[PDB]
């Protein structure tokens, strides 16, 4: 039950300011290092920022030098990223991970072996926005749901309320160049069963309340 | 700062394969490397550090090694659960870089996409703009390419792309594309058609349809 837990993350507009906390328990903090690392969508691992067990010293990553500043507080058990003017760039799940760094175990044990969960930052100008869904009309037919201009992430798609989930394949949205996400759901049925069977995306935005019900007929 | 690159950038394999993926740096960094696991939707997870040290609770079936500027990960039995993407990195100077990743897929027959394209819809119209969506449905591997043409003239730079992650069940792919115009556009047009390139098919294939039949 050593655990580091992430919290902090929102949508923030562009130039503006945003902190993470990444509270640590189950183990000595004190002993550790610790890093951010981030994960872009659709992106790999990079690595944000380190601070020593005793918040010695810190270095940064060269893209987020002078606007991030790394720290720690040892009696409380938490580590803390201070992120100013944030970019369209810097929007991802960011994550904490503990380094033992040779206080453990071995001299040359150094990794980051214990991570939170991520938390995600989201930097844009845009209003939060439901979607407008439209159907994508149909042995065997296509069809689908066309989840467009929603903000901001994420939607849940369901077929039939849960019910059909085979053939179902509902694709990563796509950040559109007006700031608002797209995305499709499409299903393969047999084609007999059109007209003998209904279908209907379900549809749900939490952060707009939103939540829409669309038959997909031929 | 120390660059890191890994090699390939996705393999192929199967359970029971002996899987080997590679890393360099731009530099000499010793013992000082990392690999680490990651699965779709979730933290990474340190698997070896020192370069060949195993990180404790990871299966024996993984092992790494090199110093200086190269270095392996290899599974010497792939099992199920280490289809992922690995990463290395390396701690020897700040700041701390990652290599991009490889991913360790699911290999399969060469299956060729399924294609459907679909008008926008009348409720779309309505309100003044057209998506226009062609699918590529259930093929492997992972290379797909999609092409829009309107009346017969090549597009560019109104079309998005999205691909699945493979799935579960017969490890394929699918791929959306949407074509966007403006409702005007859109009408001033007859033949709208996705043509698909894709090692399963012979030559291109080519979905169309009239605008209005």
């Amino acid at each position: 039950q050593v655990q580091l837990v992430e919290s902090g993350g929102g949508v923030v507009q562009p130039g503006r300011s945003l902190r993470l906390s990444c509270a640590a328990s189950g183990f000595t903090f004190s002993s550790y290092g610790m890093h951010w690392v981030r994960q872009a969508p659709g992106k790999g691992l990079e690595w944000v920022a380190v601070i020593w067990y005793d918040g010695s010293n810190k270095y940064y990553a060269d893209s987020v030098k002078g606007r991030f500043t790394i720290s720690r507080d040892n009696s409380k058990n938490t580590l803390y990223l201070q992120m100013n003017s944030l970019r369209a760039e810097d929007t991802a799940v960011y994550y904490c991970a503990r380094d033992p760094r040779g206080a453990t175990l071995y001299y040359y044990y150094y990794g980051m072996d214990v991570w939170g969960q991520g938390t995600t930052v989201t930097v844009s100008s845009a209003s939060t926005k439901g979607p407008s869904v439209f159907p994508l009309a149909p042995g065997t037919a296509a069809l689908g749901c066309l989840v467009k201009d929603y903000f901001p992430e994420p939607v849940t798609v369901s077929w039939n309320s849960g019910a059909l989930t085979s053939g179902v394949h509902t694709f990563p949205a796509v950040l559109q160049s007006s700031g608002l996400y797209s995305l499709s759901s499409v299903v393969t049925v047999p084609s007999s069963s059109l007209g003998t069977q209904t279908y209907i995306c379900n549809v749900n935005h939490k952060p707009s309340n939103t939540k829409v019900d669309k038959k997909v007929e031929p | 700062d120390i660059q890191m690159t890994q090699s390939p950038s996705s393999l192929s394999a199967s359970v029971g394969d002996r899987v080997t993926i590679t890393c360099r740096a731009s530099q000499s960094i010793n013992s000082y490397l990392d690999w680490y696991q990651q699965k779709p939707g979730k933290a990474p997870k340190l698997l070896i550090y020192a370069a060949s040290s195993l990180q404790s609770g990871v299966p024996s079936r993984f092992s790494g090694s090199g110093s200086g500027t190269d270095f392996t990960l290899t599974i010497s039995s792939l099992q199920p659960e280490d289809f992922a993407t690995y990463y290395c990195q390396q701690y020897y100077s700040t700041p701390f870089t990652f290599g991009p990743g490889t991913k360790v897929e699911i290999k399969r027959t060469v299956a060729a996409p399924s294609v459907f394209i679909f008008p926008p819809s009348d409720e779309q119209l309505k309100s003044g703009t057209a998506s226009v969506v062609c699918l590529l449905n259930n093929f492997y591997p992972r290379e797909a390419k999609v092409q829009w043409k309107v009346d017969n003239a090549l597009q560019s730079g109104n079309s998005q792309e999205s691909v699945t992650e493979q799935d579960s069940k017969d490890s394929t792919y699918s791929l959306s594309s949407t074509l966007t115009l403006s409702k005007a556009d859109y009408e001033k047009h007859k033949v709208y058609a996705c043509e698909v390139t894709h090692q399963g098919l012979s030559s291109p294939v080519t979905k169309s349809f009239n605008r209005g039949e």
